[PDB]
């Protein structure tokens, strides 16, 4: 097992039908980190659902483990995990049509293999509320024109007075965006690092960033301490066959994210997106949500 | 009673709602001010996303207010 | 909606566009990547040419269509 598996041509989630936004949504929580492995492995309860076994049966040996191991999976075992994600909310589409992470995550999670919720949060010292990713909102004008994910998360916690109850095993936030048609910011500085000691009653570490510059998702995921790190995923790099076809997904390595995360945000805002060589300018301007788990690469 | 519904881009729109309306009902009005399918919409309050089916008295909300709005991105 | 345009060579190139767009827009975003001028490109979808004013949706080109270009 290594990395040298995982990158290239065909490697990857082969995603088809509308699948990126799962295709790369399981690829940034599973192909390298290990936050949420546990989810994969709690074993057979009462109280979980019919379908629960069979689910964490695809996702462990015929998804995560041959994604691992191999370095690719094939389109058909996603379609059958699509297929059971129906079964419970019939009328989805979540065989056929486009969807959202937060749609595909919250059907799994909560309704099939319950997963205690991965925050807790406290507003105006009031009651509790638990969900499993956190949407950045604020109020711009007064502000840079990048901002980090810290400051972002910072902003977003105070003006809705919120705090987490507890350390956070795993954290997904969402960026500034209001549909297709309005990005807050044109660029974001992705905080490599997160301390929260500010913000409930100390450290975290980004490992992947979920991308979609309108309307197709693809995936950065960073695999070591390094600050080379990185790797870019899209499930639909390529084709071949002509309406009868089959997609090719691709997995290449892409330094350059990590050195452009070592300049500064002014430094980046006076840089043009044409100018920013290789993957960045996906990351740096097309970020949906930023995935930051409790340290395990980082050192020191 | 009187709610406001603020989206991200700074604009803020105005409900008459009943404690006892649904987000359904709630983001058929919102749609109707500013041609949104629910399917899109994404209603929040104290940091939390309300589902469809339970109603404002539930989750605790008062006349006066402040919901955030964000759509969703369907892509593939 | 993502779509993938070949040339003759065998070269993929991958678009990220909108039913919507017009076949002037895509070419735009095709000379972007490969630098040629829209004068020049001619796009074609089973078989046929496609007109610069029309759109996608019109030519009933889905998500993950492959178009040929070709100079002209």
């Amino acid at each position: 097992m290594g990395l040298e598996v995982m990158v290239g041509k065909k490697k990857g989630i082969q995603g088809h039908y509308n699948s990126a936004y799962l295709d790369s949504t399981l690829f940034c929580l599973f192909s390298f980190s290990s936050v949420l492995d546990t989810v994969l492995l709690r074993p057979r309860s009462k109280t979980d659902v019919e379908y629960y076994k069979e689910t964490q049966e695809l996702l462990r040996t015929e998804i995560v483990n041959p994604l691992r191991i191999h370095g690719y999976v094939c389109a058909t075992k996603i379609m059958k995990l699509r297929r059971i994600l129906e079964k419970v909310e019939a009328a989805s589409g979540f065989t056929s049509e486009e969807k959202d992470p937060e749609e595909f995550l919250n059907i799994l999670f909560h309704h099939i293999l319950r997963v205690d919720p991965l925050l807790r949060l406290r507003s105006a010292g009031q009651k509790v509320q638990d969900c499993y990713f956190y949407q950045i909102f604020m109020d711009k004008k007064d502000k840079v024109m990048v901002p980090t994910s810290q400051q972002l998360l910072e902003w977003s916690f105070i003006n809705s007075d919120l705090k987490f109850a507890e350390a956070p095993s795993c954290l997904i936030i969402q960026m500034p965006r209001f549909g297709k048609d309005f990005k807050m910011f044109n660029k974001i500085f992705p905080s490599l690092e997160l301390d929260i000691t500010d913000l409930l009653d100390q450290q975290m570490e980004l490992f992947a960033v979920l991308c979609i510059e309108t309307s197709h998702y693809v995936a950065f995921v960073k695999y070591g301490s390094a600050d080379s790190a990185w790797l870019f995923f899209d499930s639909m790099a390529d084709r071949d066959g002509g309406q009868n076809g089959f997609n090719i997904p691709q997995v290449s390595r892409c330094p350059e994210v990590g050195e452009y995360l070592k300049m500064t945000p002014e430094e980046l805002h006076a840089l043009d997106p044409k100018n920013i060589q290789g993957y960045a300018r996906r990351l740096l301007c097309d970020a949906y949500m930023c995935m930051y788990q409790s340290p395990t690469m980082s050192l020191y | 009673m009187q709610i406001f519904v603020k989206t991200l881009t700074g604009k803020t729109i105005t409900l008459e709602v009943e404690p006892s309306d649904t987000i359904e009902n709630v983001k058929a009005k919102i749609q109707d001010k500013e041609g949104i399918p629910p399917d899109q919409q994404r209603l929040i309050f104290a940091g939390k996303q309300l589902e469809d089916g339970r109603t404002l008295s539930d989750y605790n909300i008062q006349r006066e207010s402040t919901l955030h709005l964000v759509l969703r991105l369907r892509g593939g």
